[PDB]
């Protein structure tokens, strides 16, 4: 199962879902920021 | 549970409380309690400590639980006594013109804990049922305790008045039977006093009683002040133009005074006075003058409040503040100083580059010539930011240097305790005292009295 | 006592013994027990250096000298 | 590294031996509002002894009038010892007198 | 709010309110500051007034309705770091996902919350009961001879989990490799602090206090509109204070909101403020000096005195209750000494120093003093020779 | 009211605070010399004098 | 002699007017967390033993 | 998160009466009242109707605390008449002056207003 | 080369004192912030004078 | 950060009455005249919309909408 | 009872908006527990469950979900058939005791784009749908007149959720009032003397106290007790006036009989013998 990873200013998926080194493909930067979760939670509109 | 706070000054700062456990997560405490502990409710926080057996939990309950801690043997008064609103909302209450309608006085009968369970006939039958507030108060008086006086409130002329005959003045309380016959209670009567109600409650009904007297006091006088109501606005802090020329007028004949005394000390004859050099007599001499100005306007500005001044009925129950303040928000602030003198020539001869050098006049060396309602100007602001430092300062430095003087003194004296021949001895078993305090007596059960014989 | 690795469960031999750091307890969930002198790892404990001087650490009784490299300190 | 060194600690120089009074010289920029960081920017500092001195050096001279502000001082231990420039005062770079 | 971009910053703290607004009375100086770009708090509607007691004393009544409306809310991040070091000679920090089978941890917090990297994503819910990443350190390794193998024997756990904060959201997660080259991670909390009893708030005027209570729109005293107060505070916090501005500010407040223009307080003028103001606010239509009929909440009576009321910006401050609250029944033990933890963050107990002893010396409650000071923080059990005082 | 009349200006027109300095209307002093001025608070007493 | 104690807590003050004057309103929290230990009786049994 | 649910403020719970009558100690013909999870809105207007009636001695309200969701009720009445009937009574003429007040209101409405729905 | 100098933010030698305001909230920096503080190793770090 | 939905004091929603204002001040230098034809009646109500400092549009600028 | 007055109504002004009324010849308590009802008993529709999808924006998720709780919601039509939640038989949600909206947006424009009550949508038909922009031929549509800007979105932003939208009343949270605000006032030339004036001259005068067109000011009567009270309830949009006074004496009347039926339940269980 992926692991995404979107990226900085590329708005595009890292993709990485392994042990090799992050580093956005394409996109020069190395800084990472794993996704939001598909899992549902929910909010109080109190 | 054994409550506590630091920095702990004295042994009525942790006292036992019982426990009542409620939502959201603070200790919420009675009132009342604030004056022994020197809490706030500005972000004090304080500390709770759990006995663990049935043998701690009755020591604590006997010896240190809060209803015993009401009057301390530091000297014999109260350590604790209605403090705030409540303080002002009494006075208010029992003033002889509050009357009260059926409905009303049943809501307060209902609020209090130990009522009879009998309705008191109302002060005025016709035309309609009206209870007098001293008379709604005289069934919050536990038994029947007491006391003459204990008020010595602004009221009358002292010393000459109450020998005027004795128009009644209404001013003077007395209590009777434990009814309130007449007068208004205050901070001398409810406070921490050497005779207020309250110490003679603890010594009359025994402390249980007196703690249920606290807390129907307090229920039942604050329910009233929520329909009365209380307040204060921009319209408890002007007067009239009438004063406000007068505060002006006495103003101006004071300057023209400094300005006059100036000029004799320029002309060199001003004759100085005993062991004094002298600029230490003209010192001596503008200093008195600017404080008599600042006194004679204070006491025409509280001549010049009106009756419903709420600024003043905050001052006179003596719940908060004071004659002083009045002074300084609506009449004139006064000399400000530093190290008990004016302010210092900082620059050369000068306080402020926005003076002449050498220049001996009340405002240029520290007068605020304003009120706090008027706004200060200036100079006199950054004058009276200096009169504010040496407070600030004052206060970290005694916070660490009795810190150490306490610590100290205990270390000596712990080990000396009364033995059971009542002889007091410390640890080696040396003898302090044949008997203590000389006569063998408890520091809490003593009162002030007077010798009949040196007549 | 030399015969431990974290038993000493007195009906059962032990399956589990699961450290329940907030009490300061050791708990055998099958039953009910408690064994434990607890020690939440004395390096977070000695710790105590905080809201005095903390950039000096007066506290430090433990340099780091940082032996991984050599051998012989 | 040594200026890295110096500027993070908030120590001074030899480390081994200078830091006895020239101590929290650097500090981590306060950020909670941004009055605090401009607040924070704008201090200034006098040095003194620590933990019981009572003098002159904490009471508000006159010649501070335009220079450091009258009222803004820790409420706490250091009263009247770290100060804070007031609003358009300002400071020498200096420069050769030749 | 303290800066603008503050959504890409993982400070490793930080507080910023839902609704905040300019002040109604600024002062010229605050053009320069940039006051108005990132303000610090509300205009509140205040009353000066007794009410209930709950106000008594540096509290204050305040308006749940408002804060439901979201009045003063805030948001609260925290950023958890954390490193995979490689640490010199034979040993390694991982991020992974930790299993009671292959490590030496078995902290009784639950490992679920966790993904398969150690590390959770942004949205899940966390509380102090989970874990945000799983780290493990790889130690021994093997050096441990012949089969004292097992299970969970290659490493042990020393993953990072939530004291503080115990309760929120992931805000954000952030994977990265800092200046040593390690793989390092910044991930973020957020919360919501609704303004409740404890929460200490200030006005302008050097006036903080803690908010005593809170009263729904029904309760609250109320006029005209029924323009109900945000804020009850007492009376006697002026007097002894002599804090006038606070009570001249909501008087210039009354006539820049109705006017319609941001007034001016800056301090020295010849504006006549008091008496031009007084004659403003008339010209408008109310006591020239702001009083007003209110009614209470309770029985719809009018309270017989006019009360004080008006606007005043106040401040919602970073000393909140919920992170100040503290306790500890039996807990971890530090063996330099083996009594109670001082490290509050880690469940510590509070001291009990000289001077409390000095207290129960004072009371005389010999046995309760034995208590505090052996029974309930350390009691030990030794065996002296009776010959000589040794324990050896 | 001629350096007024540049500072509104300025909203367009090339200027800045520097520029007020050169005309010499405003100066810097330091605490050294501060005490030896003769310091005014407003022009409103300055020309009422 | 001045030793860190068990069964200790600390939160903020606020006012209660309808405290007694030994009474003192606790978190619910805080209630739950610290602990009291009965010894049992022939007498309260039922009652602990729906504790 | 030591902060109770919203709803309980006036969600009756399973374990708990709506009402409670206990005798007083003291004076005959007196009785007291314990309305739970029911504020001053009830409380206040019940007061009122029975400070109304002509044979009620007295009649008062008190809510114990704020925090705490709970109101008394303590009534005396003449040596003849019951409280409990005068509570009844004093109801139901409540529930009698209400369901008049809501007829007239509406009827009021039905005047030639162009704007009733 | 001999060594590396903490830069200040926003100082002359800090490339954000050249870019304009639309630039620098290009660079995700905020346009009020005041700068003057040095940044070390994560941590913004000001001097006390 | 945008107007909120209700104001604090009592309840009459004001977020909707935003974009009508700052359409009004730049036809008009009336701010009193403003607020008074959107129907900002009692202050409360007024100090809401008048004391906002809507944060929101430079805080859109940044191109990162993306994280 | 003989000393009941059944009171009396007059409406002075009636508008979409205001309601104005008279109410006479009664108690102040009842005036004073029914300005109280009209505030937390009257029930209504707000969203109370927001399910969040997707949410690129500049604002955080519990920021969106309370900007969008506090929405109003025509509900006069079906706030009555509407039943309570915990009251009702089913696991979580359902058609009988609920109604769902749905949010979806994005910006794929170049200009920034703002989201909005219309854009909110009732999977539940349109008997129920937000305040602004229904059936409308209405002079209060002004501008954008988008009721709320829920948010603002620049070019990449985008908006995914579900909400769940419940009946409940104010005294559980404010998103329930059915206000938006109520005058309440009764003896307008201070007879009674319920307030004490310190020079009464510099005080205004109210549109109700004008009966002393003079400037005589407060004439005094002792005998007399507190009557005619004047109100103006104000709707805050989401239920029309006249069915917040409607459904408030019901609601009243509803609560008050089933008081007397516990009071009767302690006479019928449990005998009343007590006292
Ligand atoms: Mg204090
Ligand atoms: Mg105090
Ligand atoms: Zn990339
Ligand atoms: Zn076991
Ligand atoms: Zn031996
Ligand atoms: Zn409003
Ligand atoms: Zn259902």
């Amino acid at each position: 199962q992926p692991m995404i990873y979107i990226c900085g200013e590329c708005h595009t998926e890292n993709e990485i879902k392994s042990r090799d080194p992050i580093r956005c493909r394409e996109c020069g930067y190395r800084i990472m920021y794993k996704k939001r979760t598909k899992r549902l939670v929910v909010f109080d509109a109190r | 549970v054994i409550f506590n706070r630091q920095p702990t000054l004295h042994k009525m700062s942790m006292m036992g409380h019982r426990v009542r456990i409620l939502p959201w997560s603070t200790f919420r405490l009675n009132l009342s309690v604030t004056t022994p502990y020197n809490a706030d409710f500005d972000g004090d926080e304080m500390n709770l400590h759990l006995p663990q057996s049935l043998e701690t939990r009755a020591e604590i309950q006997e010896l240190a639980m809060v209803p015993r801690m009401i009057v301390t043997p530091q000297s014999n008064r109260p350590v604790m006594g209605i403090v705030q609103d409540t303080l002002t909302a009494v006075r208010k209450f029992t003033k002889r013109d509050v009357f009260l309608e059926r409905g009303e006085v049943m809501n307060l009968l209902m609020f209090l804990s130990t009522w009879d369970g009998k309705v008191p006939q109302p002060a005025i039958l016709k035309p309609r049922p009206l209870w007098t507030g001293k008379q709604i108060f005289s069934l919050i008086i536990p038994g029947h305790i007491n006391c003459i006086r204990t008020h010595s409130t602004h009221p009358d002329d002292e010393d000459s008045g109450p020998y005027k005959h004795i128009s009644p003045g209404d001013t003077k309380v007395v209590v009777e039977n434990g009814e309130l016959i007449m007068g208004i209670l205050c901070k001398k009567s409810l406070g921490t006093s050497a005779g207020s109600l309250v110490h003679i409650s603890y010594l009359e009904m025994g402390h249980d009683i007196t703690r249920l007297f606290y807390s129907n006091i307090q229920t039942v006088i604050n329910n009233w002040l929520l329909i009365e109501g209380h307040t204060i606005g921009i319209g408890d802090s002007i007067a009239d133009s009438k004063t406000y020329q007068d505060i002006q007028n006495t103003i101006k004949k004071a300057k023209q005074d400094v300005i006059e005394v100036i000029e004799k000390a320029h002309n060199n004859e001003l004759e100085p006075t005993p062991g004094n050099t002298l600029r230490q007599t003209f010192e001596n001499q503008v200093n008195r003058i600017l404080n008599d100005a600042r006194d004679k306007t204070g006491s025409s500005a509280q001549k010049s409040l009106s009756e419903y001044n709420n600024f003043k009925s905050m001052v006179v129950s003596g719940a908060k503040g004071s004659k002083i303040n009045i002074s300084q928000v609506i009449a004139v602030v006064g000399q400000q100083n530093v190290e008990g003198k004016r302010i210092p020539f900082g620059f050369k001869h000068r306080t402020l580059p926005h003076f002449i050098k050498d220049d001996y006049g009340p405002e240029s060396r520290g007068f605020v010539e304003n009120s706090y309602l008027a706004g200060l100007t200036p100079t006199e602001f950054f004058f009276h930011a200096m009169g504010g430092r040496e407070g600030l300062i004052d206060t970290a430095v005694k916070t660490a240097e009795t810190g150490y003087i306490q610590r100290r003194l205990i270390k000596s004296m712990e080990s000396v305790m009364v033995k059971y021949d009542a002889t007091v001895r410390n640890s080696i078993n040396q003898v302090v005292q044949l008997r203590y305090g000389e006569d063998g007596l408890a520091g809490e059960s003593v009162e002030f009295q007077n010798l009949a014989t040196l007549k | 006592l030399d015969a431990l690795p974290r038993v000493t469960c007195p009906n059962h031999p032990d399956a589990i013994l699961v450290e329940d750091y907030r009490a300061g307890d050791m708990i055998c969930p099958e039953c009910g027990l408690v064994v434990g002198d607890r020690v939440i790892d004395v390096g977070s404990e000695w710790r105590t250096f905080s809201n005095d001087k903390a950039t000096k650490d007066p506290s430090r009784v433990g340099d780091s000298q940082n032996p991984l490299l050599s051998d012989g300190d | 590294d040594g200026l890295k060194y110096s500027l993070a600690t908030g120590n001074w120089g030899d480390q081994k031996k200078a830091h006895q009074a020239r101590a929290g010289v650097s500090q981590v920029l306060n950020r909670l509002t941004f009055a605090s960081t401009l607040s924070h920017l704008r201090r200034l500092n006098s040095p003194i002894g620590r933990d019981g001195k009572l003098a002159k050096p904490r009471q508000l001279h006159n010649t501070l009038w335009g220079m450091v502000c009258p009222a803004e001082t820790p409420e706490g231990h250091a009263v009247g010892l770290v100060k804070n420039l007031a609003l358009m005062a300002y400071i020498s770079v200096g420069s050769q007198p030749s | 709010v303290y800066i603008t971009n503050f959504h890409v910053r993982m400070d490793t703290l930080a507080h910023v309110l839902y609704y905040p607004q300019k002040p109604l009375v600024t002062t010229r100086s605050m053009e320069y500051l940039r006051f108005r770009e990132l303000p610090a708090g509300i205009n509140s509607i205040v009353a000066i007034a007794s009410y209930t007691g709950y106000n008594q004393e540096d509290s204050v009544i305040m308006n749940r309705s408002a804060v439901d409306r979201g009045f003063f809310r805030s948001v609260f991040y925290r950023s958890y770091k954390e490193q995979e070091s490689k640490k010199g000679f034979d040993q390694e920090e991982v991020f992974e996902k930790p299993t009671r089978e292959t490590c030496q941890g078995m902290r009784h917090a639950i490992y679920d919350k966790l993904d398969d990297d150690g590390l959770i994503a942004p949205g899940v819910r966390v509380s102090g009961d989970d874990v945000i990443i799983g780290k493990t350190v790889t130690l021994p390794e093997n050096e441990d001879e012949l089969e004292s193998t097992n299970r969970r024997y290659t490493k042990r756990d020393c993953s990072t989990f939530l004291r503080t904060s115990e309760t929120g959201i992931v805000d954000q997660v952030m994977v990265t490799l800092n200046q040593e080259g390690y793989k390092f991670c910044k991930i973020r909390v957020r919360s919501v602090r609704i303004p409740q009893i404890g929460d200490k708030f200030a006005s302008r005027h050097g006036q903080k206090g803690t908010c005593g209570i809170q009263y729904r729109q029904e309760d609250m005293p109320f006029t005209c509109e029924g323009i109900t107060p945000d804020i009850i505070i007492n009376p006697h916090a002026i007097p002894s204070r002599m804090t006038i501005g606070h009570l001249i500010e909501c008087l210039q407040g009354k006539v820049s909101a109705n006017k319609g223009e941001i007034g001016d307080a800056t301090p020295f003028n010849d504006a006549v403020n008091v008496q031009k103001i007084s004659n403003l606010l008339s010209d408008y239509g109310y006591h020239l000096r702001g009083n007003e009929v209110l009614y209470n909440g309770f029985t719809g009576r009018k309270i017989t005195s006019q009360i004080f009321i008006g606007p005043t910006y106040y401040q919602r401050l970073k000393h909140m209750v919920d992170d100040k609250i503290h306790s500890r029944a039996r807990g971890p033990i530090q063996i330099l000494n083996r009594q109670p933890m001082e490290g509050r963050s880690r469940d510590g107990g509070l001291r009990f120093g000289e001077m409390e002893r000095d207290c129960q010396i004072a009371h005389g409650a010999a046995q309760f003093l034995r208590e505090r000071l052996f029974e309930a923080s350390d009691p030990y059990q030794v065996h002296v020779c009776n010959l000589c005082g040794i324990m050896a | 009211k001629r350096h007024i009349d540049q500072l509104k200006e300025r909203e367009y027109n090339n200027y800045s605070w520097q520029d007020l300095v050169a005309s010499g209307v405003v100066e810097y002093i330091d605490t050294l010399e501060e005490e030896t001025v003769m310091l005014a608070m407003t022009p409103d007493d300055l020309q009422e004098k | 002699m001045g030793k860190r104690v068990d069964f200790s807590a600390r939160t903020v003050i606020t006012p209660d007017p309808n405290l007694s004057i030994d009474q003192v309103g606790v978190p619910r929290s805080i209630a739950a967390n610290m602990t009291f230990a009965e010894i049992v009786t022939p007498f309260n049994i039922d009652r602990l033993q729906e504790l | 998160m030591n902060a109770p649910p919203a709803f309980e403020s006036f969600l009756l719970f399973e374990g708990e009466k709506k009402i409670t009558i206990n005798k007083d100690t003291k004076v005959p013909n007196a009785c007291l009242f314990t309305i739970n999870k029911e504020d001053h809105t009830l409380g206040n207007i019940i007061k009122s109707q029975l400070l109304k009636d002509p044979q009620v001695l007295f009649a008062g309200y008190k809510v114990p605390h704020p925090l705490e969701h709970k109101i008394i009720i303590r009534v005396q009445t003449t040596p003849d008449y019951s409280p409990q009937e005068a509570f009844t009574n004093a109801i139901t003429d409540l529930i009698s002056e209400l369901s008049l007040l809501e007829e007239r209101f509406r009827v009021a409405i039905k005047d030639k207003q162009e704007g009733i729905e | 080369f001999i060594g590396k100098i903490p830069i200040m933010l926003r100082s002359t030698y800090c490339l954000l004192n050249g870019l304009t305001d639309r630039d620098l909230c290009e660079l995700n920096e905020c346009p009020l912030d005041p700068g003057g503080y040095f940044i070390i190793n994560g941590s913004e770090k000001v001097l006390i004078a | 950060m945008i107007i909120p939905v209700r104001c604090f004091t009592c309840g009459k929603i004001v977020g909707n009455k935003w974009e009508a204002y700052l359409g009004l001040l730049q036809a008009e230098y009336t701010e009193g005249d403003a607020l008074d034809a959107l129907g900002l009646k009692r202050y409360c109500c007024r100090r809401m919309l008048l004391a906002h400092v809507d944060l929101i549009e430079k805080l859109l600028n940044y191109a990162p909408l993306e994280k | 009872m003989p000393y009941a007055n059944q009171p009396t109504v007059r409406i002075t002004e009636l508008t979409d908006e205001n309601v104005k009324f008279i109410i006479e010849n009664t108690d102040l308590a009842v005036a004073n527990s029914i300005r109280r009802v009209f505030i937390a008993e009257v029930p209504i529709i707000a969203i109370d469950w927001v399910q969040i999808d997707a949410n690129s924006s500049v604002l955080h998720d519990e920021f969106i979900a309370h900007r969008l709780g506090l929405i109003p919601l025509i509900s006069d039509d079906i706030v009555d058939k509407l039943q309570y939640s915990r009251d009702c038989t089913c696991e979580e949600f359902c058609p009988e005791c609920s109604v769902e909206f749905t949010l979806d947006v994005r910006c794929n424009e170049d200009q920034t784009r703002h989201v909005t009550s219309r854009d909110l949508i009732s999977n539940s038909p349109r008997v129920i749908p937000v305040t602004s922009r229904n059936r409308d031929n209405d002079p209060n549509d002004y501008v954008e007149q988008d009721d709320i800007l829920i948010v603002k979105l620049r070019k990449g932003q985008e908006l995914r959720l579900r909400a769940y939208a419940k009946k409940g009343f104010g005294k559980e949270h404010a998103k329930w009032n059915p206000t938006a605000g109520v005058a309440f006032e009764y003896d307008p030339d201070n007879a009674l003397r319920h307030t004490v004036y310190p020079k009464p001259e510099e005080w205004p005068k109210s549109e109700y106290s004008e009966l002393d067109e003079d400037e005589s000011q407060a004439p005094y009567d002792p005998n007399g007790k507190p009557e005619r009270f004047y109100y103006n309830v104000e709707s805050c949009g989401s239920l029309r006036p006249e069915t917040i006074v409607l459904s408030a004496l019901s609601g009243l009347k509803k609560k008050l009989s089933d008081l007397q039926t516990q009071l009767s339940h302690e006479i019928q269980s449990d005998v009343l013998t007590i006292n």
